[PDB]
């Protein structure tokens, strides 16, 4: 047990135990939030949901700052099981991308929440590389339905574990992660998520179009 | 090698007498001196308090420090910067042992000596000197708090722009009342007694020794710098490092000699290496003992 | 947490009181209030009170799992968390924290470290069973006085305190109740008790540090006001035994081998009289107890 | 559970002082089949507010 | 189990009954980026010190017109054991109450009345213990400080004696500790006032003068090597 | 920030231009001084100390225990630990996922130098503490890592132990230690201001860098983890494949010669 | 490594690996190293400027002399040096003090033997302290002489650094020894020493023969015997096996099952004997005669009055009665309880009773033997399989005194000694080991693990002294099951 929280006993264990892709687009769905948005890709390896809300910008007074800053949580899914680490590395990798697209200038003493849920992901035959174009999707349909300033929107592919991340119609990079893929995959993969961002760019733009 | 510098170890953590360097050990018993600093006592026996050497500084016999925190006084001229801005003054980080206090009937200001400012707000004061910024401020009264009350009030005083950073212990550079001054290649270097360093191009107002009222603390860098002027500065910086590594001052002339002797070597980044650091240094102290000082 | 803002003048007053050599409780340097405990209705409930100053101790265990390192042994856990009932400077469990970690430590360094509760025999099953046994320590007033108060709540608690009768037969634990048979007390190996002395200086700490006067005032049992002033500390514990079970010094004023031990010296009289009023205090409450149990002996003569 | 569940050994514990070796129960679950939750149907409420 | 001692005067390290365990130190192992630093070995107990600041603090709240705040963080690294330390212990009570315990002693030794306005922060790094720990941490306090330039009246210096009866036996190492009652103690200059007893075990009052005494003596011997370590330092950086 | 408003611009002029001179002033391919101290605990299998010339200075220790691994598929655990940070702030946990995954088995490393019979492996318990940062600590300890695991000691097994040799625990010769060989990889980080590619960025550096990226060598080629990172929040821009490209180059060239310098000391 | 720290004062550090459970645990020991080493004898001139203070206020004194035992040449006055086999081997020739008058124990001598048997330890140190003019034993440390120390080397065994350091202890002390003609014999009974001097290596050094000391001898010379440890002496006493360890593992659950089916497992109660450990019977109703269980491995990890599933041995094993009696007095009494922690104690589970039995001992199993092969009356024998039920209780007791060191306050394992004479003596770990001593003890039991030879035992509860009447019969109320507590309060109503 714990005084924030009932944990119930706590000698006991757990159990032992024994494009290619649709991106369908949702957003404002649910409030309490000044702009939310799902994603479920479904593809014939795995079939997964995100949700995404964002939360403010918030006054963080009592202080001054330069500018603004994003703030990310991670939340471990209800159907899969993640270190802590890796979502810290994660949420670190997606800050620095959103640091880039984000523009900051508009809003002193700023901090903005940012919360992805990575909910259900579900195989029917690491992992965490590609959920990336699905958080990177989510979040950023959230950032433009709120009405926080954007340079583009920024959008990926994943090609063999490899996720490369663009904005401007695939012209500048915002971020690369390679883990676990073969060397020497570069051409084949930038060449192929390229075509990921470009059809996933317009069907953001599009879900937008609804409103 | 070629690319990279290791000096190069293994097997192990890491690689007289001298005047009263401990506290609980008998200076003196006379009631008449070490009454001042780094003393403490019961009755007149007084038993030190830091750790240095004893020494007569003004009319007192007194342990005076080995080496501790940067300490103002009255006359000294400081590079040092912003910590905080608040509604009435500005805290000061000139690495001493708190902040020291520089506001608002103590600073010229963009925009004309004085103006483009018709009230206090936290803002205001905000807008020309921000959380960061560097600028070279003398000592106006030194207070027994350990705080010193700061004014910038000339048109050379105020920003520092244009130049690249540099520091060092403030106990291996000379002490006097100005240390800011040309040097060849038309660099100058803006050098206090707290051991920051600026040094920058020779901008208008260190050029009409041999200038600025609307830059005085106004954001603005010169596109007008240019390769080898940059180069100049990255060298004579190095130098430098090279007095600080080898623990002794820092003069004018031993700069320009240095700077001079390092150009056996033509590449600007083999001017850090050890090995020429202690060369260097060995230059300088060779030419003090033929001149004779 | 806010604390209380005493003036110059009270800091002044309390100082000239003990050097003209009186006590605003009209006490002596030496002399410890009168401690009355008072037992339940249950086993292990004890309230104890000191004048004022009011804890109160409640004994609870249970099954539990033994640690890694010694699996031999049992667990001894003592909450001293403290909530608003003494002022506001103790506020929501923790927040500073810094004197329950003092008395928390204190009273583990004395019960478990060197004895005064069995821990061997805590173990129901080596690496498998044992009994954790909690002092939860609850002050609800307090006017100074707080370890000397408290040790006695730990040690009266356990003492009065009782656990279930347990028969095991494989790693199967028969758990019986309180009125079906009746429930075993602990082993005690000693009686720790503390007394705490508080040092006041009549100088300042630059004459006192290289001066070997003594003219330093030794007060035991502060009060609030005092606890707040006081310039230094001795926290002593010992047993009824002429040993010393566990010393807590560190920081507040120096003090000579000789002046330490006289403090000890002194306390050894004033714990062996606490220890008397605990036994004799003991024994009539559970005369009431034991008035039928008296009748039903098993243990007769032949 | 194996056969002699109340005689396989533990030996997870080290760096004791006694104990370190000892009978122990272990039991993996397999949800290759899983029988459904036998519960009590005029107990379950819904709730309102 | 083996011996902790004989008539012989011989342990199971080899030492006799006032010998000390090795001391080394060095002082000056951060001098780019802390203002004082010495490491500290007593046996294997192998210890750093960092001292960073005086500095203001950003923080109103930890700004003091009286005095400076003193901040001890004592920190404990999970290969210090023998084995990978499974447990937290930055965030437990063992370790918060070293803590308690050396910034009260360490701020009435060290006059924190002639920094007012500052925060002071005191950062030990231990790398491994082997036993006789407890005095050892207050031993590289005492030379961080003297080097950083923080004012002072003397030196603390922290000594163990474990008593094997009547025995008593200055330094200790692991076995020592485990095997028998350890005194801790420390002395604050050549004066014969304790700073600093601490006791966790039995130890007879009756005995408690034989420990102490010597223990007294014994601390004398551990603060003329500080001194003698200082100013073969101190003479180096004034020839220069 | 920290710097001024002045001090960044002159760096970024400084710097994207093409020299590219610098507070070192060193051209694109070159490190600054760092020193590896081995091997001063006796109790440890290996131990490491690195001091760089930013002041910044970080302490690597490698402990170990012989395990049964196949209930396992971990065999290096990274626990990383900054002072003056606590064990749960988000650079921390990042920290320790990117070592964890850099020294993962069977990827760029060794899972097989770390096993001593076909059932048992060594779990090899990496323990890193930071004893003053105040620039990214991730290269340092990567290069501390290298020299500690060419220093890292191991048990050396009393007899060839089969798999079916008794079927009980291996158990190790009392006194003689095997040397253990592998080869870590080596993180080296590359720093982006305009269009211009520089190796190894210094505080200030990294200051006013648009974006690095991290890339690793393992056994003389270049191989996965790749990441890039953003250093700094307020300096911030996008960059081109042709600018990747030529960083991926410049590391298969200058990579080499620096772990055979590191190698021997 | 060696390395100066003071006048007549270096350190040095042994590293070494110690294992518990695959723990892989570098240990680090610091061994000073002084000069200042007494020899402790009155042949010495230098000795009195060498010795030191001490504890006790007080140079330590001499206790041996500068006239020791004397035999024919090359011998002459000599100091005899024991080895580690031989401080087993002939611990009574050593209790007696006719023939072993003027003995160096080397210290490394005293470690090794330490850790197999506490008993033999502590007895022997008795004897130092209790040593007058006849029997003289005094330990010689060369672990902390600067001039006798070894270093441990790549490529070998502790074994043979053991053997090198006790080498090089007498051809230094031997040298030292010439100005006043003392010579130093060692009488040695490992064969890594006796062919060490055949194959010639050196020849600094008198080296002797355990039996061939004995043998010229005349008071001890057939009176009192030894074997080696197993050098050239191989068990045919009783024993076959070179090891106490492993008791075995029992039948399967099925195997069992189908073994009670087709009836070839039979079951009843053990009664063990309260003369015997090793003799217990059980009871099986198809016959009218008690079927032995003899043997440490037939037994199978029992406990009293247990129900027990026997399977029989042929007619070919089956014995006749045997006529000798155990207790806990005078048998495992120079066997000690397993160290399972410690940072130079064992951590093994094995090589702590390899063999450390008594001399008297080993007669008697012997004796029992010689009987047993012209007894009769030869009936059924078994072996137990399972047990298939179990019959523990709160089990009354008093602690050993020689598996313990009453000084030591140390948390000391220690075996209780229980006063039912039909289960051996239980192993415990417990840091209230002199305070238990004085009082009669309950423990329980926890286990029997298959790797030891002795239950895990934990300390319950006291009782008071054992010169207490009270506590007496008290003990004899809780071991046979007799409440004594007043009836309890739903009695009353």
């Amino acid at each position: 047990q714990d005084r924030r929280r009932l944990l119930g006993p706590a000698a006991a264990k757990p159990m032992a135990f024994s494009s290619e892709q649709e991106l369908s687009l949702h957003t404002g769905f649910i409030e309490n939030c000044n702009g939310s948005a799902l994603v479920e890709a479904r593809s014939l390896g795995h079939q997964t949901s995100l949700i995404s809300a964002v939360y403010g910008p918030r006054s963080i007074r009592g202080s001054f700052t330069s500018q603004g800053t994003i703030s990310i949580q991670l939340k471990n899914g209800l159907l899969e099981k993640y270190n802590t680490n890796e979502l810290k590395e994660v949420s670190s990798f997606l800050m620095g991308i959103f640091n880039s697209v984000v523009n900051l200038s508009r809003y002193p003493k700023s901090g903005i929440d940012i919360f992805v849920y990575l909910t259900y992901d579900k195989d029917l035959t690491s992992q965490i590389s590609s959920l990336i174009p699905h958080c990177i999707t989510s979040i950023t349909l959230a950032l433009a339905d709120a009405g926080i300033e954007l340079v583009d929107m920024a959008g990926a592919g994943e090609a063999n574990g490899t996720v490369v991340s663009f904005i401007k119609n695939g012209e500048e990079i915002v971020g690369f992660w390679k883990d676990d893929g073969d060397d020497e995959d570069l051409l084949e993969c930038l060449d192929r998520c390229k075509e990921q961002y470009n059809r996933y760019r317009d069907l953001m733009i599009s879900c937008l179009m609804n409103q | 090698s070629e690319v990279i510098t290791i000096t190069k170890r293994n097997g192990a953590f890491q690689n007289s007498d001298s005047q009263i360097v401990t506290p609980g050990e008998l200076v003196t018993d006379d009631p008449i001196w070490m009454r001042g600093h780094g003393t403490y006592f019961l009755d007149n026996m007084t038993y030190s308090s830091v750790a240095g050497t004893v020494s007569r500084v003004n009319r007192l016999l007194s342990v005076i420090p080995l080496k501790g925190r940067y300490a103002p006084e009255t006359g000294d001229h400081v590079v040092g910067r912003i910590a905080e801005v608040g509604n009435k003054r500005w805290k000061v980080d000139i690495g001493g042992k708190q902040h020291a206090v520089l506001m608002l009937g103590s600073v010229n200001l963009p925009g004309g000596i004085l103006r483009r400012k018709s009230e206090s707000d936290e803002l205001q004061m905000r807008s020309f000197l921000k959380e960061g910024d560097l600028l070279n401020a003398e000592v106006q009264s030194l207070f027994q708090d350990g705080s010193a009350s700061l004014h910038t009030r000339s048109l050379k005083y105020g920003k520092l722009r244009n130049g690249m950073f540099c520091q060092v212990p403030s106990s291996l550079i000379v002490r006097a009342k100005n240390h800011t001054h040309n040097l060849p290649g038309n660099i100058t270097v803006v050098l206090g007694v707290n051991g920051y360093i600026w040094l920058r191009k020779t901008s208008q107002m260190d050029l009409a020794r041999d200038e600025s009222s609307w830059q005085i603390y106004s954001d603005e860098n010169d596109p007008s710098i240019s390769n080898n002027i940059r180069q100049a500065i990255c060298r004579y910086a190095n130098v430098i490092k090279a007095l600080a590594f080898c623990e002794i001052g820092i003069t004018q002339q031993r700069i320009v000699s240095a700077y001079e002797a390092s150009m056996v070597y033509s590449n600007v980044g083999e001017l850090i290496e050890k090995n020429v650091m202690e060369s260097i240094g060995s230059d300088i102290l060779t030419a003090e003992k033929m001149r004779g000082n | 947490a806010k604390d209380i803002e005493i003036s110059a003048s009270e800091s002044k007053f309390i100082l000239e009181a003990l050097r003209q050599n009186y006590r605003l409780d009209g006490r002596s340097f030496d002399q410890f209030r009168d401690v009355e405990i008072t037992f339940g209705k249950e086993f292990g409930d004890v309230s104890v009170k000191m004048g004022n100053t009011k804890v109160h101790c409640r004994i609870s265990c249970q099954i539990a799992q033994p640690y890694e390192d010694r699996p031999f042994e049992g667990l001894f856990v003592i909450s001293t968390e403290i909530s608003p009932m003494a002022g506001s400077q103790f506020e929501n469990g923790n927040i500073t924290g810094e004197d329950e970690v003092l008395c928390s430590r204190i009273i583990e360094k004395s019960v478990r470290r060197s004895g005064a509760l069995d821990v061997e025999g805590l173990c129901i099953v080596a690496g498998s069973k044992c009994w954790a046994v909690r002092a939860d320590v609850h002050f609800l007033d307090c006017d100074g006085g707080f370890i000397d108060a408290s040790c006695i709540a730990v040690m009266a608690g356990l003492m009065h305190f009782k656990k279930p009768d347990i028969t095991v037969h494989g790693e199967q634990i028969i758990v019986h109740p309180v009125n079906e048979r009746e429930p075993v007390p602990l082993g005690i190996l000693h009686i720790p008790i503390c007394v705490t002395f508080s040092f006041f200086n009549p100088q300042d700490t630059e004459e006192n540090i290289k001066g070997e006067t003594n003219s330093e005032i030794s007060i035991i049992d502060a009060t609030l006001k005092e606890e707040l002033l006081r310039d230094g500390v001795l926290t002593v514990t010992l047993n009824k035994n002429r040993e010393v079970v566990q010393v807590s010094k560190a920081g507040g004023l120096p003090m000579d081998a000789l002046t330490l031990m006289k403090c000890c010296h002194e306390a050894y009289s004033i714990i062996e009289k606490i220890t008397d009023q605990i036994l004799q205090l003991l024994k009539e409450d559970s005369e009431k107890r034991n008035k039928y149990a008296a009748m039903l002996t098993s243990e007769n003569a032949r | 559970i194996d056969e002699r569940a109340s005689d396989l050994r533990m030996t997870i514990r080290t760096r004791g002082r006694s104990a370190t070796i000892r009978e122990t129960y272990e039991i993996i679950c397999d949800q290759t089949k899983s029988v459904p939750l036998m519960i009590n149907a005029k107990n379950i409420a819904f709730a309102s507010n | 189990r083996l011996e902790i001692y004989s008539p012989e005067g011989l342990r199971l390290d080899g030492r006799r009954w006032n010998e000390l365990r090795r001391f080394e130190s060095s002082i000056n192992t951060h001098p780019h980026a802390a203002d004082g630093s010495s490491y500290m070995e007593q046996g294997n107990n192998k210890i750093i010190t960092l001292v960073k600041g005086p500095k203001e603090p950003r923080l109103k709240s930890q700004m003091d017109t009286s005095k400076a705040l003193l901040n001890v963080s004592v920190n404990i690294t999970k290969f210090s054991k023998f084995e990978r330390s499974k447990s937290s212990h930055k965030n437990e009570r063992r370790v918060l109450e070293i803590q308690t315990s050396l910034v009260r002693m360490f701020e009435k030794n060290v006059m924190l009345n002639i920094y007012p306005r500052t925060v002071i922060d005191i950062e030990i790094h231990v790398l491994e213990q082997d036993g006789g720990i407890m005095g050892s941490l207050i031993n590289g306090i005492t030379l961080a400080l003297i080097d950083a330039g923080i004012s002072m009246f003397d030196y603390i210096s922290g000594i163990s004696v474990g008593l094997y009866d009547t025995t008593p036996l200055l330094d200790t190492n692991s076995l020592e500790e485990n095997a028998m009652s350890t005194v801790t103690l420390g002395v604050v200059g050549k004066s014969e006032k304790l700073s600093l007893l601490l006791v966790e075990d039995k130890i007879p009052l009756d005995r408690l003068e034989n420990v102490l005494a010597i223990g007294i003596a014994g601390a004398h011997r551990v603060r003329d090597l500080m001194d003698e370590e200082l100013r073969k330092h101190a003479q180096k950086r004034v020839s220069n | 920030m920290s710097l001024s408003v002045a001090e960044k611009s002159y760096l970024y002029d400084s710097l994207a231009s093409t020299p590219s001179i610098r507070p070192d002033g060193r051209l694109p391919h070159q490190f600054r001084p760092i020193e590896i101290f081995t091997d001063f605990l006796p109790s440890s299998n290996g131990s490491s100390r690195i001091i760089a010339s930013d002041g910044s200075e970080c302490i690597v220790s490698i402990k170990s225990k012989v395990v049964d691994h196949h209930v396992e598929n971990e065999l290096l655990q990274v626990d990383v630990d900054i002072a003056g940070q606590r064990d749960d702030a988000l650079v921390v946990e990042t920290i320790t996922s990117l070592l964890n995954k850099v020294l993962k088995s069977g990827s760029g490393v060794d899972s097989s130098k770390l096993q001593l019979t076909k059932k048992y492996s060594f779990k090899i318990f990496v323990d890193v503490l930071v004893i003053s940062s105040h620039s990214h600590p991730i290269s340092l300890i990567s290069f501390a890592i290298y020299s500690a695991l060419n220093s890292t000691y191991l048990p050396k097994l009393i007899s060839a132990f089969d798999d079916l040799e008794v079927e009980e625990l291996p158990t190790f010769h009392d006194y003689d230690m095997v040397k253990l060989d592998i080869n870590p990889p080596l993180v080296f980080i590359l720093a982006v201001v305009g269009n211009n590619m520089l190796l190894d960025p210094a505080a200030n550096e990294s200051e006013v860098a648009n974006n690095g990226l991290i890339i690793s060598w393992s056994n003389g080629k270049i191989t996965s983890p790749i990441r890039s990172v953003a250093l700094n929040d307020s300096n911030v821009k996008s960059f081109k494949p042709h600018l990747l490209k030529q960083g991926l180059a410049m590391v298969e060239k200058y990579a080499p010669d620096v772990v055979r310098s590191l190698e021997n000391l | 490594r060696r390395k100066r720290l003071a006048d007549g004062l270096s350190v040095t550090q042994k590293v070494f690996v110690r294992s518990r459970n695959g723990g892989a645990t570098k240990i680090v020991r610091e061994h000073y190293l002084r000069s200042d080493i007494p020899c402790l004898s009155r042949s010495c001139t230098k000795c009195p400027q060498i010795v030191v203070p001490d504890a006790q206020n007080e140079l330590p004194k001499f206790i041996l002399s500068d006239s020791p035992l004397e035999l024919s040449a090359p011998i002459g006055k000599h100091y005899v040096v024991l080895d580690t086999n031989v401080v087993l081997q002939a611990i009574d020739l050593l209790e007696n003090p006719n023939c072993f008058f003027d003995v160096i124990v080397p210290q490394i001598v005293l470690d090794e033997v330490r850790n197999k048997s506490y008993p033999v330890y502590t007895r022997l140190r008795t004897l130092c302290r209790d040593s007058d003019d006849h029997k003289r034993f005094i330990v010689f440390h060369n672990e902390f002489s600067e001039h006798t120390f070894v270093e441990r080397l790549p490529n070998e065994t502790i074994n043979d650094r053991n053997n090198r350091a006790i080498r090089k202890t007498c051809q230094w002390y031997s040298e030292h020894l010439k100005p006043y003609d003392i010579n130093v014999v060692l009488v040695t009974n490992d064969r890594l020493n006796r062919e060490a001097a055949t194959k010639e290596v050196e020849s600094n050094i008198i080296t002797k023969s355990l039996v061939q000391y004995i043998e010229l001898l005349p008071n001890a010379d057939d009176i009192r015997d030894s074997i080696p440890q197993m050098d050239s002496f191989d068990k045919d006493l009783e024993r076959d096996t070179f090891s106490d360890f492993t008791f075995p593992e029992y039948y399967s659950t099925a195997r069992v099952m189908g073994g009670l089916k087709n009836g070839v497992l039979y079951q009843g109660n053990i009664q063990i004997s309260e003369y015997n450990f090793l003799e217990g019977s059980v009871s099986l109703p198809r016959f009218s005669k008690p079927v032995l269980i003899v043997g440490q491995k037939n037994l199978n990890r029992a406990f009293n009055g247990d129900q027990v599933i026997v399977e029989l041995l042929p007619q070919s094993e089956w014995k006749a009665p045997s006529s000798i009696v155990l207790d806990s007095e005078h048998f495992d009494v120079n066997d000690n309880p397993d160290i399972e922690a410690g940072d130079d104690d064992d951590n093994n589970e094995s090589s702590s009773n390899t063999t450390v039995i008594s001399d008297k001992q080993r007669r008697l199993l012997a004796k029992d033997a010689m009987i047993a092969q012209r007894s009769k009356k030869i009936q059924p024998t078994a072996k137990v399989v399972y047990i298939q039920r179990r019959s523990w209780r709160q089990y009354v007791g008093q602690l050993a005194p020689s598996s313990v060191d009453p000084q030591s306050s140390s948390t000391q394992n220690v075996f209780v000694i229980l006063m039912d004479k039909c289960l051996p003596k239980v192993r415990i770990r417990t840091r209230r080991a002199a305070e238990l001593l004085d009082k009669r003890i309950v423990i329980s039991i926890d286990s029997w693990p298959t790797t030891h030879k002795y239950p895990l035992g934990h300390f319950v509860r006291d009782l008071g002294t054992i010169e207490s009447a009270q506590a007496e019969t008290e003990a004899l109320l809780l071991e046979h099951d007799v409440e004594y507590r007043p009836f309890s309060k739903k009695v009353l109503e």
